[PDB]
């Protein structure tokens, strides 16, 4: 009702119209940025999966461990949320499985659900585009802490950017060294049996593979906080608009009412 | 202040502050029983100081070319330039010099607000020399704004914007000062040339100070007859240029 | 108003006045009120805001004998479009000329905002369907133009629909199209101003709305006055 | 002989035709033939020579690994992979010698000290 | 390196000497950026369990 | 409104019924500007709830059936109660919003959701 | 609070202590819309500095005592710009975040900190 | 006649322009509500009225029928004014003992909804 | 009695509020942050209060001690109603020791807290 309330919210809304409309424009600096490192990582993807695709590298059927990647930085519409969906989704088919996760709004969305599952977790993440370095870091973690070598199955789940205006949750299987030597096709290739090249391989394709599901949901990311500023900055826009013409009210009864006020006080 | 314009000579009259003569004259009124307006002002606030301000004047040949030239000031509250005579005011004068709260605390002091402040005269009655040197910065400074709240939160630097924060800083902190020290056209021109021009961005933040010190006194002793010639003719030469060019690089090497 | 009215009714002219600024008309008019000791009205205006309009606007008119066209500096009072002085004023004009530095500041002279600028005449049944059409095709493509600039400035101009980087290139001609030199502005320009009659203006910008001229560099449309001129400057830009 | 360089970040050959590759595998120089046999082989620190044909650019390399594909590909894939015409102009493996090497953390400062006395061998 | 480290790890130490030793004048700003991480790491049970470590 | 006068039953429905109407309330601002998908899951399902309740509160009027289009009814105070407290208490998250808009009680709500099966 | 008044030194640890807090007041719309984390590392270092110094203003009073408990504290000028500046040149920012507050001179400081160990 | 064929009109369409507002995605694409998203700019395009256009009330109720039924779902948008104009010659001159029962009657009784009906699936089979 | 127990009672159930809003933009919960938002949750609870319904000065002392000194936090948020009138009739047999001791000497002594420390405990597993 009052001047000041009205000159309070109307500041607080154009503020926040700031704050979305740069975050706005802040996606579409880190957007070219985007897609280079989402081309360059599904590049690699044709180079490095093309030898297990040749091997006919399947999972030994003899508890999984499960890798979920997201971002520490939130206001991204639904990248964060759609994907713990998938990961339900497939933690249905097996319960038991050991949760990984890379990011703190996956985390927590899952740590909601399954509590029990998350056995390891990965922070300071959303900020720049994903490296090597990272990756085989947090890589080299997992074989250490978590013992990824020893797992049935081993499962990466990030984003897949479709486009530049939708996403897709995916999943992809690693696998380790046991499951590397009996691939049907392994033999057609004349590894020297002398290095234990399946142990080195798959550390070295475990890191690399994050690597690149990390470049891809970093991409997709950037295009739904893109989105999703682009929406908000646009509703705070239109709030805007109608709080300029209650704040222009208000401004005028009070100067009004201040007159008649004065006005009156000299009815005498 | 008005015997001065009226023969052929010049006062500088500062009203401190109109603010407060506004409140006196609504003081008379509320009392004499005059009819009130708005915030309980006379119902001509606007002309008790537009009366006022329009004898400050540039006379014709014909009578002395004579001149009053009025500072008047007005107080705000929160910054708000919508309130009653704030605005009577700024749409009398020919511009605003808007000093912030905010920048006064941050240290950039005069805290002229950039943005909302400008001479309507503009370039008309600036020295042609710093004209010259001086020249969009103040378009700069106004993209500068910009960016800076820009790069806030973009840690995502181009190496065009991120080197453009650069040149903001650093003429952001050139335009600092100490009160009671007023510099000589001579001394400004040669400080904002090396400024514009990039030969500051070199130099760390902390030391653009005991630069603008070390440049001035370098340039009294060794190169004092651009600042003298600069001084005579109040504009730059394409040699006067060179010279400044060459000067503000031999300095910036030097140290 | 009273000097320009005697050509109107005596000289039989069409007649311009010009009104700067006309909202300090209403200030005074207020200023009066109040020392005369009426009761303030809605804000502060005199309780005749609208009738001391009147006997003024009024008397701007097209009469058997001429008219008075009256060009008024508008000052809006805390930008408030709904503020008793200008939202009075506005129910009495027929057209807005919107100046602007967004305009100047693309060196675009006179600054008119295209898109800004309004009449309540631009309307098939005064104007034409002719004049109305090209009139609408303009404000159409200059839009789409002034939306798409987020992208033309951060993705290049390289990622637009097929049909999209065709109406920006000709918008860009547009654009710099509704340049002129102006007649007066000669003693500081130099160049020539040119008076554009109105069939000329529609026809030179219907030609470019049909895209006969797209293979007409940019700089020439730039400057110049109706249809020819351009053919003319194009031309001196080969030598 | 078809290639795919491939790294994280930039991304040098795709799908193009490069006549013959020298590879460093541990303990073997390859100089991939245009139709060699398949093979999965780990790529030590070095220079990759691509040849083609009265051509050669050298790479030095972070490491990565190298496989001949059953249709006759070579799929080099790398970390960091840099032409030799801008590689280093520092000159601070000396710095890092003797001051990993020197300490005796253990574990890894002493580990960092294998490749950069053998990375600076041109 | 074993009783230790791993492949990956093994390859990303000689992989910042390339980096590390490319002429600053071409040091770029994305180059940089893979040359170090922020990444930090939490193991869990049932609720969080042991210390927050860097990598 | 009063426990000692409708009930202690009766008092705690239209109590958490104000609650979530006032949680929704509380996040309206939130919601219009960058919409359901930056809420935590407790708040995104008060929302749907509530959702649900502020169209249930909306009633066909007898008198207004020019305006309606539908036939005016007349929900029973203990038919009111009951109604909300089973909304309340989860037993409808899965039927559509506008299965509750403009109906008489609970069993209309079932009733016209059917109609909107097929 | 002009250096010939107060000594040169004195108007400098005053000019920086407001000058620090003035970072943090414009930093807050950012800590609020993308954490701590993003911060510089040395706005993160300034913002560190700003918590302590800003507690470090608390003082308790001898008439409050009735209010706080704790026993009334007066600090003497020159003690005071000497811990400032302390302070800002970084000789303290290992320092616990509670041990600035509610205390004296730093020598206070010193004795809050080292009692948060037992 | 006209409340007969104007059946919760007036109650869809503020339905529709409010389906219309959630329709912001996008990557979102629904094929359920999609359809009155194609009825609302359908019969948001029929209500648009030329100035000094004031059409008949029996020259109103066939235009409304064909929108409100559906009979326009598939007719582009940009041809829906030519369909108005199109659409009342073609009745004017062939079904003018409708148009005069319209506006005689006031009423539309079954045997004269099903004749429009015909009319109506007759016409948008040629446009 | 009162006092003693309820010393920065209102300058913490200012920090909760402040903690509150720093959630409201919700993000990862710490030691810290995650601790004081459970207990001001069941503070703020527990001064929730039925009208026509004053309570004694010993019925206030041991549900703020309970609430302040930290035996509610993992009592579901939702129950602490029941625990307010199951609570009391608790002390009431059993304790009755120190209800009429509290009423009393309106004071506490460091023995009297010692046996408010204990009974709350005893009754921390139902």
């Amino acid at each position: 009702a009052t001047l000041k309330e009205v000159e309070m919210r109307l500041k607080s809304i154009k503020n926040i119209e700031k704050i979305t409309k740069t975050m706005k424009i802040v996606a579409s600096t880190r957007l070219s940025k985007a897609e280079k490192a989402k081309i360059s990582a599904k590049k690699m993807d044709e180079a490095e999966q093309l030898f297990y695709k040749n091997a006919e590298t399947k999972n030994l059927d003899v508890k999984e461990l499960i890798v979920a990647i997201t971002s520490d930085k939130g206001l991204c519409g639904s990248i964060h949320s759609q994907l713990a969906k998938a990961v339900r989704r497939h933690l249905n088919d097996q319960p038991n499985a050991d949760i990984v996760t890379i990011g703190d709004k996956i985390k927590m969305q899952l740590l909601r659900t399954h509590p029990n599952n998350i056995k390891l977790s990965i922070n300071g993440i959303g900020k720049d585009a994903p490296t090597f370095q990272e990756s085989a870091l947090i890589a080299d973690k997992l074989l250490s802490v978590m013992k990824a070598g020893t797992y049935p199955k081993i499962s990466i789940f990030y984003n897949d950017p479709v486009s530049s205006l939708s996403f897709e949750p995916s999943e992809k299987p690693i696998f380790n060294a046991k499951t590397i030597e009996q691939s049907p096709s392994f033999g057609k290739f004349e590894i020297d049996t002398d290095a234990n090249v399946p142990r080195d391989l798959f550390e070295y394709t475990l890191a690399n593979q994050m690597l690149t599901a990390m470049a891809q949901g970093y991409a997709a990311e950037i295009s739904a906080r893109r989105n999703a500023m682009d929406n908000a900055s646009k509703n705070a826009g239109d709030m805007i608009n109608r709080y300029s013409i209650l704040y222009n009210r208000t401004r005028q009864a009070v100067i009004t009412n201040e007159l008649v006020d004065i006005i009156t006080g000299a009815s005498s | 202040g008005e015997w001065f314009r009226d023969n052929g000579k010049h006062a500088l009259i500062v009203y401190d502050d109109l603010s407060k003569q506004a409140v006196a004259y609504r003081q008379l009124s509320l009392l004499l029983r005059r009819p009130p307006g708005r915030e309980a002002y006379p119902g001509d606030v606007f002309y008790l100081h537009s009366r006022l301000l329009e004898r400050a004047a540039k006379l014709s040949e014909k009578e002395g070319s004579g001149s009053l030239t009025a500072l008047p000031v007005i107080e705000t509250q929160g910054g708000d330039v919508s309130a009653y005579i704030p605005t009577n005011v700024i749409s009398i004068t020919d511009g605003q010099i808007f000093l912030e709260a905010e920048l006064f605390y941050k240290g950039i002091r005069p805290a002229i607000n950039v943005g909302l402040s400008v001479s309507r005269v503009g370039s008309a009655a600036q020295v042609k020399a710093l004209k010259q040197v001086a020249g969009s910065l103040k378009l700069f400074l106004a993209q500068y704004r910009e960016v800076a709240a820009f790069a806030q939160f973009g840690s995502d630097l181009d190496a065009s914007t991120k080197q453009t924060l650069v040149r903001g800083e650093r003429l952001t902190q050139l335009l600092k000062q100490n009160q009671y020290s007023p510099l000589a056209t001579e001394e400004q021109v040669p400080l904002i040339y090396a400024g514009v021009n990039g030969h500051l961005d070199g130099i760390e933040l902390s030391r653009i100070g005991e630069f603008e010190s070390s440049f001035l006194s370098y340039l009294k002793s060794n190169h004092n007859e651009l600042l003298t010639e600069i001084r005579e003719k109040g504009e730059l030469s394409k040699e006067l240029l060179a010279s400044l060019k060459s000067a503000t690089e031999s300095f910036v090497a030097t140290f | 108003l009273t000097i320009a009215e005697y050509f109107r009714d005596e000289e039989g002219q069409d007649v311009l006045l010009f009104i700067d600024n006309i909202f300090r008309f209403t200030q005074a008019g207020s200023e009066v009120s109040a020392l005369l000791g009426r009761i303030p009205s809605a804000v502060g205006y005199q309780p005749t805001l609208a009738t001391d309009m009147g006997l003024l606007q009024e008397r701007i008119t097209t009469t058997k004998k001429g008219s008075v066209t009256s060009v008024q500096a508008v000052y809006v009072p805390a930008d408030d479009l709904t503020d008793p002085a200008p939202a009075t004023t506005f129910a009495h004009l027929d057209a807005t000329t919107v100046l602007s530095r967004g305009i100047s500041e693309l060196g675009i002279y006179p600054a008119v905002d295209p898109l800004d600028s309004k009449s309540r005449l631009l309307d098939a049944a005064v104007v034409g369907q002719e004049h109305y059409d090209v009139a609408s095709k303009v404000q159409e493509t200059l839009q789409t133009y002034k939306s798409l600039q987020d992208i033309i400035a951060i993705l290049g101009m390289d990622e637009l629909s097929e049909q999209d980087k065709l109406t920006v290139e000709r918008a860009r001609k547009i654009q710099r199209f509704l340049s002129q030199p102006f007649a007066v502005a000669e003693v500081f320009t130099g160049i020539p101003g040119k008076l554009v009659r109105l069939k000329d203006t529609v026809a030179s910008f219907k030609a470019v709305l049909e895209g006969k001229y797209d293979n007409i560099p940019e700089h020439a449309f730039y400057m110049v006055g109706g249809i020819e001129d351009v053919v003319a400057k194009a031309e001196k830009l080969a030598a | 002989l078809k290639l795919q360089f491939a790294l994280p970040h930039e991304t040098l050959y795709s799908g193009s035709e490069v006549t013959q590759v020298n590879l460093p595998a541990k303990s073997g120089r390859i100089g991939v033939l245009a139709n060699h046999v398949p093979t999965v082989e780990q790529l030590l620190p070095g220079v990759v020579e691509v040849m083609e044909g009265s051509n050669s650019k050298k790479f030095f390399i972070s490491g990565g690994f190298a496989t001949v594909q059953p249709d006759s590909q070579l799929c080099v894939t790398a970390i960091e992979a840099f032409p030799l015409e801008s590689f280093s102009q520092e000159n601070i493996k000396n710095l890092l010698a003797e001051a990993k090497k020197n300490v005796s953390e253990a574990a890894e400062a002493a580990i960092q000290v294998e490749v950069l006395e053998n990375l600076q061998s041109v | 390196r074993k009783a230790g480290i791993s492949y990956a790890a093994y390859l990303n130490v000689a992989a910042q000497a390339i980096r590390s030793s490319l002429k600053t004048e071409l040091q770029t700003a994305s180059v940089l950026n893979r040359s170090q991480t922020d990444a930090f790491y939490t193991q869990y049970k049932n609720a969080s369990e042991p210390t927050p470590i860097t990598k």
